């Protein structure tokens, strides 16, 4: 049962990054697919979480 | 001029010991040109030898030609070992090394130093 | 009282006789120390040394409180230290450190700052 | 922090601990990363009177060695008793929290 | 600021600029001449300079325990600006 | 009692000497002086002579046990004709004290090797031989142990530099690394930074 | 190791090299939280010592 | 302080790398007894020698 | 009014150090019969 | 006080069930079952690594890295060519020169630091009465050659201009421990 929550936060992870290719993006760029709160950008275009 | 010895009472005791190490350090050179393959003629690293015990032959306290052959059967320990190796080995050579001239017009040129 | 089933030290093994091995080695030490001069200090303090030990061991048949007295760690370890002393008189005895001093050193030998 | 519950007992089981008592992961647990300010306090010297430097100089108060004997301007010389460095030093006793592993 | 010599090369705050016949302009071949741009000469003399009612006023110049130690200016030539010796700001008596 | 002055008592000082006492009247032969300092560590300085009696004394004697040789090492004082001070720090469990032996030697005179009554004394003087060049006679086997192979000086004498004689690089004509005169970019700089003013009148060194 | 190096960071700076103790006692006062933080290692350690 | 804080010396029997092992484990225990004391008994003050 | 690093009132809480290994597992009978019983059983 | 590590020589008998559990460890291999439990329940724990460089390790304000040498907020140099930095340097990594400068103020003409000989220690920051030499946050100036990391005023005086709000925000944070 518990199971089906973390699936379900895999979902989240998966399709909370802006279509497939913002997902893609993010995956091969950084590694890692976690959705974090957005603290802010800079003027060079980093986006800080 | 009352002095402890080291080793040799005279002169002429320290003299027998010098020669045991020379015969020592001549015996050794073929082994240690085949062993480290140095790119040297067995007769070039005698005279190397030679040229070493020539760099002290004006020493007449015996107890400095004592502790001169104390030295000199540390390096030949380290050769006979190999724990020298052949950069130590050819360091007694100077082959990159360009020999300061010794008149003084040579030196008056290339600089200040005398 | 029960015997000890180890010394607590690697190397240093139990011993059975203890008062008896303490008696022998003091015994034999107190003959040794006849045979300096009368005046060397070694002499007179080793003996007043030895001979208060000899006096715990006779007045202490309990290995224990032996122990608390002699205040040389286990039993073990205070005969250990007693075949060093008698070790050193012999030693002592050929050094003769009783002797005058062998030489001044020179003037500012021991003087610091320079 | 978030292992499922299925896990934290197969970890629990298999290590033998209860290892979320104890994580080796830092959470909110630890200092912020801003502090306020400190004000620390001042030694003992910070004194507006009764303060002069020559009485607490402890680098002035250094002297060369005593000489006990010199072969050279100081000679040494019932029975006098024989001496040693210090006294022995006592043995140490068992450990009463835990005297054997 | 920042000027250029003859041979192009930028001149920094403290002067200095090879010479054209100089060799060792060869090391910013393909790379650059690392110079500060803003000058501190420049920048200090911007200042305005700080008018007080006193014959002598103190500099620590400005953050407390974070500028520089406290110095004591003194006032009393007209013809010219009291000038801190450690940030360089300058101070004049009202009258 | 005063905070920032180090405390002190007199009890260590008082052994210290009394032990003092007791090593010179046992080793005249070979004390030259006892002393202990206002930091309560004794010193017997011998003559080297006395290096194997002294040192045995100490290990083996009832009332010493200095069993643990702590360190062994030289001071070069240029001024001194034996330029060479050799301090032995020698630890005794028993009496949970520590003394300090002293004797001397120049450039022409070997030390006694102390390999008999302490193994540790081994490496000791192996270190003591290599970077001060003091010879010790009887060692099992002394040679170099801290220098280049073949290093040619005693690099912890005052008068040999700091930067030494000869410096390392590889030359890719010989195909090796070879060893040149020291050459540096930036010379070390050389600071003068004692005071012209007197900073211990209890040192203060008589006017001649 | 890597926890603690961060407990030699935050008093001196530097992760290994410190330079922190000095004759005289050492160079700075520990900043605020330290020894909090320095209890929350404390008290798991010896857990990670059981494990080895 | 090291008079001021309690802690045992773990002892070997044997002299060889095992109970060296086993002193070492048992000495990080110790040392946390002792960092634990540390913690509580920190006290307030200067933290250099006042003597400029 | 001075403000350092210093401990909580009353201390920080108790911090364990003893080795602390758990025992578990089955007994030595146990684990005998249950491997003798799957044996028997693999023969038959 | 002492206690022993392996001094549990309290020899006793042996009984069948004693005897039997010692032989089942032995036959059974049951400590080495325990280990691969420890090294199985770490396989189920969470990786302590982070995605470098996407995230960093934590530091403190007082860290200690690349240097630069700051200015008074008109601009105007902190650096005075006391020397007090270049005297204490350990490594005496610091070459500095000074000249009056054309205003007449007492200002570098020199200001160099070999990071090859630096030990990054923070004394001369330490040592300088107008926190003008600092060791600022930085730590990721890894260079492709020996020759760019030494580093005369000029790069030092960039490196201010460019670290300025960090640097300024960790003194502020720490300058009270000084
Ligand atoms: C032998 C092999 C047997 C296979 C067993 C299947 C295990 C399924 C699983 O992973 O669930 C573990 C699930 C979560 O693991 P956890 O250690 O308890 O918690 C860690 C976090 O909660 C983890 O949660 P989170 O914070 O990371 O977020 C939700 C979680 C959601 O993701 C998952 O749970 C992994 C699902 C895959 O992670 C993600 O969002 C990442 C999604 C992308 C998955 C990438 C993993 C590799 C894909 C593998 C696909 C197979 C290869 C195909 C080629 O735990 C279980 O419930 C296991 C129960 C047994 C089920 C069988
Ligand atoms: C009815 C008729 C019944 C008749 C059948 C009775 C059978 C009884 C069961 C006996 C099974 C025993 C198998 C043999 C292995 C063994 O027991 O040997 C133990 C061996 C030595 O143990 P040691 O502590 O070194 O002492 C030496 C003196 N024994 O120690 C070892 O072998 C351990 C080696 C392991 C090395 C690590 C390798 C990985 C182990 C994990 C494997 C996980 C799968
Ligand atoms: C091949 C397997 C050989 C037979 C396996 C049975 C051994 C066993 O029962 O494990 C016991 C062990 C507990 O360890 P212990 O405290 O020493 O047991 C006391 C027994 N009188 O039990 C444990 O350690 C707890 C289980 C932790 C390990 C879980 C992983 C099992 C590893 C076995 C698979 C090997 C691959
Ligand atoms: S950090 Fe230390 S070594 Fe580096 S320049 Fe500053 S004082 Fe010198
Ligand atoms: S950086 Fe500071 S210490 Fe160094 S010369 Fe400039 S003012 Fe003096
Ligand atoms: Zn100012």
């Amino acid at each position: 049962m518990e199971l089906v929550e973390v699936l379900k936060r895999g979902v989240q992870q998966v399709t909370g990054h802006g279509g497939l290719r913002g997902l893609l993006r993010v995956f091969f760029r950084a590694n890692d697919i976690r959705i974090g709160t957005l603290v802010g950008e800079d003027k060079y275009g980093n986006k800080y979480y | 001029t009352s002095v402890k010895p080291i080793f040799s009472r005279d002169l002429n005791e320290a003299k027998r010991r010098v020669r045991e190490l020379y015969r020592a350090w001549y015996r050794e050179v073929p082994n240690t040109v085949h062993l480290m393959q140095l790119d040297i003629t067995v007769k070039q690293g005698r005279d190397k030898v030679r040229e070493m015990f020539m760099k002290n032959a004006h020493v007449t306290d015996p107890r400095v030609v004592d502790l001169l052959v104390i030295k000199g059967k540390m390096e030949l320990q380290e050769t006979i070992k190999v724990w020298k190796q052949r950069t130590h080995v050819m360091r007694f050579f100077h082959e990159t090394e360009t020999p300061r001239p010794k008149d003084f017009l040579s030196k008056f040129y290339m600089g200040h130093d005398p | 009282g029960l015997l000890k089933k180890t010394t607590g030290l690697v190397g240093l093994a139990v011993c059975d006789t203890p008062h008896e091995r303490l008696t022998i080695l003091y015994t034999k030490t107190l003959d040794i120390l006849k045979h300096f001069p009368k005046h060397a200090a070694y002499r007179k303090y080793t003996e007043q040394i030895t001979n208060e030990k000899l006096d715990m061991v006779k007045a202490e048949p309990d290995v224990k409180k032996l122990e608390a007295l002699l205040q040389g760690g286990e039993v073990e370890e205070v005969i250990l230290q007693a075949e060093k002393e008698l070790s050193l008189a012999r030693k002592m005895l050929k050094w003769k450190p009783w002797e005058p001093l062998v030489e001044e050193p020179p003037a500012n030998q021991w003087k610091w700052p320079i | 922090a978030s292992a499922t519950r299925v896990i934290q007992k197969l970890r629990n089981w298999a290590s033998g601990q209860d290892l979320q008592a104890k994580l080796q992961l830092r959470y909110q647990e630890i200092a912020k990363r801003t502090q306020p300010p400190p004000k620390l306090p001042v030694g003992p010297s910070h004194k507006l009177s009764n303060n002069y430097y020559c009485t607490r100089d402890g680098r002035r108060e250094v002297v060369p060695p005593s000489i006990i004997m010199s072969s050279q301007k100081a000679l040494v010389s019932t029975e006098k008793k024989a001496v040693t460095p210090a006294p022995p030093m006592k043995r140490w006793e068992l450990s009463k929290d835990q005297p054997y592993l | 600021g920042v000027q250029v010599s003859p041979s192009g090369e930028k001149i920094t705050h403290t002067g200095q600029v090879y010479d054209e016949k100089d060799y060792r302009r060869v090391r910013f071949v393909d790379r650059q001449k690392e110079v500060n741009e803003n000058f501190a000469i420049d920048l200090i003399a911007q200042q305005p300079v700080n008018e007080v009612e006193h014959r002598i006023i103190a500099c620590d110049g400005g953050g407390g325990a974070l500028g520089h130690p406290k110095v004591y200016i003194n006032l009393d030539k007209e013809t010219k600006t009291g000038t801190c010796g450690y940030c360089g700001l300058q101070f004049k008596q009202h009258h | 009692k005063r905070p920032t002055v180090r405390p002190r008592s007199d009890v260590t000082h008082k052994q210290l000497s009394a032990f003092g006492e007791y090593v010179a009247e046992i080793l005249p032969k070979y004390v030259q002086q006892v002393q202990v300092s206002c930091l309560d560590e004794l010193e017997i300085c011998i003559h080297p002579d006395g290096v194997i009696p002294t040192l045995t004394f100490l290990r083996d004697h009832t009332n010493a046990q200095f069993k643990s040789l702590a360190d062994l090492t030289a001071v070069d004082v240029p001024t001194r004709q034996n330029r060479f001070e050799i301090v032995y720090n020698l630890l005794s469990l028993r009496f949970n004290s520590r003394i300090r032996v002293k004797t001397y030697a120049d450039e022409l005179t070997p030390i006694d090797s102390i390999v008999s009554v302490h193994i540790a004394a081994n490496w000791y003087e192996r270190e003591v031989w290599d970077m001060f060049g003091v010879f010790f006679f009887n060692h099992p086997d002394l040679r170099r142990i801290l220098t280049d192979y073949g290093f040619e000086g005693h690099p912890f004498r005052k008068d040999f530099p700091l930067t030494g004689y000869v410096e390392l690089r590889y030359d890719d004509e010989v195909k090796r690394v070879v060893a040149e005169p020291v050459e540096l970019a930036q010379e070390f700089r050389k600071f003068d930074l004692n005071s012209p003013w007197e900073a211990f009148p209890a040192y203060r060194q008589p006017p001649e | 190791r890597e926890k603690m190096f961060e407990f030699y960071e935050r008093v001196s700076g530097a992760r290994m090299h410190a330079a922190y103790i000095r004759p005289g006692g050492v160079h700075q006062d520990l900043p605020l939280g330290l020894l909090d933080d320095i209890y929350e290692f404390s008290k798991n350690f010896s857990l990670r010592i059981d494990e080895v | 302080v090291y008079d001021q804080v309690e802690f045992d010396v773990p002892i070997g029997s044997r002299g060889d790398c095992y109970d060296r092992y086993l002193c070492r484990v048992e000495e990080m225990r110790q040392s946390l007894r002792i960092i634990e004391q540390c913690l509580n008994k920190m006290p307030p003050g200067e933290i250099k020698v006042d003597d400029a | 009014k001075v403000k350092q690093d210093m401990p909580p009132p009353g201390g920080y809480g108790p911090i364990d150090y003893k080795r602390n290994l758990p025992r578990r597992g089955l007994s030595g009978y146990s684990m005998f019969a249950v491997g003798i019983g799957a044996l028997i059983f693999g023969y038959w | 006080t002492y206690k022993y590590v392996n001094k549990k020589e309290q020899e006793s008998e042996v009984d069948m069930k004693s005897a039997t559990d010692n032989a089942a460890r032995i036959l059974m291999w049951t400590e080495l079952i325990r280990g691969l439990g420890m090294t199985l329940s770490y396989l189920f724990r969470e990786p302590a690594t982070i995605n470098y460089p996407f995230e960093k390790g934590p530091l403190s304000p007082r860290f200690r890295g690349e240097h630069a040498l700051r200015r008074y907020p008109s601009g105007e140099e902190r650096c005075i060519a006391c020397k007090l930095c270049e005297a204490i340097c350990p490594a005496q990594a610091i070459t500095i020169e000074a000249e009056p400068r054309a205003d007449g103020s007492r200002r570098t003409t020199r200001y160099d630091i070999d990071m090859t000989k630096c030990i990054y220690c923070g004394f001369c920051q330490e040592a300088c009465p107008v926190d003008a030499i600092v060791e600022g946050p930085n730590f990721e100036f890894s260079t492709e050659t020996h020759e760019e990391l030494l580093y005369n005023k000029e790069k030092l005086l960039n490196n201010g201009d460019k670290w300025e709000a960090e640097i300024a925000a960790n003194i502020q944070a720490d300058y009270l421990y000084r």
